[PDB]
């Protein structure tokens, strides 16, 4: 399952005449591209690497 | 008669209104649409209120419809229901609104606020301008707008002209007739008058005033010169003072220098300007180089 | 039966419906509709609704039929069953709807629902417009409004024009005509009056208030000028102030400076300014220089 | 009534007012809008802020 979530404030002046507005026009946009099921557990670092990845002196 | 001729009553004023819309019903005379795009996309915006979905690909090249944009004036103490007068005026590429019909249109203030709403037939003379049309009664108001009348002991005559004369005779008239307080003067165009409390009372106090004769003591000497039309005025103030005058192609009924004496009331002052022999055209040049020297004993306004 | 035709009651109001329609049975005077694709459009779902699908990919040509758009007036205490009066105009490349018909259209209000439906025959005059018409009776009530008429005490006359003295006037005959306190005034444009509760009797009191006779005191001084149509008009309370007055190619019946005289009435001021001997379109201009210098004393409305 | 016509009272004065604005309603005697960008510009302005995007 993947979820596009999107929040913001818009102009109602930048709004077309179709109903739509680009999303560079959005104040404070907030935009989300998430999934679950093990496509997104595949990308994933694992814990050990994770930990190797901050803490490793190199 | 004369008091509701010479000042207006504070509050009771007159507000602007415009707004948008669509005629329809021309012979053949309306956009062209392919150079107005707002015309096709706002009949497609009232074909989609209106339940028709015209696809978004499509060529439509109509000849009876044009935008058009409707103005109008909210009067005071407007009420909701009452019909006013509204003009119409095409915006782009049109060629006539000769029977044309305005559809529903708001009429926006400059808050960006409905306050009435526009429909009717148009009415064009048909020399005469094809683009611009009136509707009486073409709009009906919707909003009211909050007032201070009626509230408070005091209210001002505002003068159209401004003059310390005319004030303090207003004011005096309005003394002699209501009471010796009753009016005073706060500047050379604003006259202060105490009603009493309430609604009914300041109505019956303006009607009052309203109607009373002010004799108008004599204004500012003032001749007026419209270039573009071509056209002088003066008022019964200007005098003249005796000065020579030599403009091309006039001379004595002789010499090119040609006497102008010196005149007291209006009368010998045109006498004095037409035995000079000039067009109006030339009269505007004569009379800026008079005020320049100083002969016009007249304020020149150009307009 | 003047007080009828100087104010309008609170709550009676007329409001405006829009509809769109097609109009058939036209001498090949129709759209062309491959430039209106929704009269193609609604005439397949006028179809489809009675049953016959015409396939999507089908070129249609049509010679009889026009997309129209139709206005109506929905009267006060408008009842379901009632029929009214529309106007039918022309969207967009038509040539003409003279012997047209008008299939089922609803008139939809501004809040976008229906209170009529419309269908009749055209009357096209036939120099006369012929993409606009008008059916009589054309559209049978289908809704009706709520209103508060019968209920309090206190209905409010709104007067067509804002004026304390007739307001005061009024106010003063509806005193003098049914009691003391039977009206007020509330501001210049509105008199509030008391009623008895009920609905019978607040008719029979606007039955009586509406054909009394009230007589109108003199409004203000105002000339009303269309450059459109090139017309000048000037109410009974003009007056003029002596001043001079030259314009292109006017001249002394001599000198181009021509002297106005001092006018108390409107009789008066005709004849001095037809001593000008002004064509309307010069007219305007020395009006409004006059209004500018200060002769002409009026208000100078430019409609 | 000599005075009033030789001088003027101080603080007694009158200022200039400027502003932009378009004029409608002409018989094809308008602007050309191609060698006048800001004719169409704020007649898109207008629109915008009637409610219209074009």
């Amino acid at each position: 399952t993947e979820f596009i979530r999107f929040s913001g404030v818009v102009n109602p002046r930048t709004i077309s005449g179709s109903n739509s507005v680009p999303s560079t026009q959005v104040a404070d946009a907030r935009i989300e591209y998430v999934g679950n099921g093990y496509i997104n557990e595949a990308q994933n670092m694992g814990w050990l690497q994770r930990f190797f990845l901050n803490l490793s002196p190199m | 008669e004369r008091i509701r001729d010479l000042t207006s009553v504070q509050g009771v004023r007159e507000n602007s209104l415009i707004g948008y819309g669509l005629v329809v019903g021309l012979d053949g005379t309306g956009d062209q649409t392919t150079q107005t795009p707002f015309t096709t996309q706002t009949l497609n915006n009232m074909l989609s209120q209106l339940g028709i979905t015209v696809p978004t690909g499509t060529n439509m090249q109509l000849k009876n419809v044009a935008a058009v944009m409707v103005t109008a004036s909210y009067p005071p103490f407007a009420r909701q229901g009452q019909t006013i007068d509204v003009v119409v005026s095409s915006m782009g590429n049109a060629k006539s609104l000769r029977g044309g019909t305005l559809l529903m249109t708001p009429l926006k203030g400059v808050d960006s606020q409905v306050y009435a709403l526009a429909q009717g037939n148009i009415l064009v003379g048909g020399v005469n301008q094809l683009n611009g049309g009136r509707i009486t009664n073409g709009a009906i108001i919707e909003r009211e707008l909050p007032t201070q009348f009626g509230a408070g002991n005091t209210i001002n005559l505002q003068l159209n002209d401004e003059d310390f004369t005319m004030a303090q005779q207003i004011t005096d008239a309005i003394n002699r007739a209501r009471g010796y307080g009753s009016a005073t003067a706060l500047d050379a165009r604003t006259v202060q008058v105490r009603v009493p409390s309430g609604n009914s009372s300041q109505v019956r106090f303006l009607a009052d005033i309203q109607n009373m004769e002010v004799n108008v003591t004599p204004q500012d000497a003032k001749v007026v010169i419209n270039s573009r039309t071509g056209s002088v005025v003066m008022n019964r103030e200007v005098t003249l003072d005796s000065c020579a005058v030599a403009q091309g192609n006039l001379s004595v009924t002789g010499g090119s220098l040609q006497s102008v004496r010196s005149s007291a009331n209006l009368n010998s002052v045109v006498r004095a300007l037409n035995a000079l022999g000039a067009t109006p055209m030339d009269l505007m040049s004569i009379l800026q180089s008079m005020q320049s020297a100083g002969c016009l004993r007249a304020k020149l306004e150009i307009i």
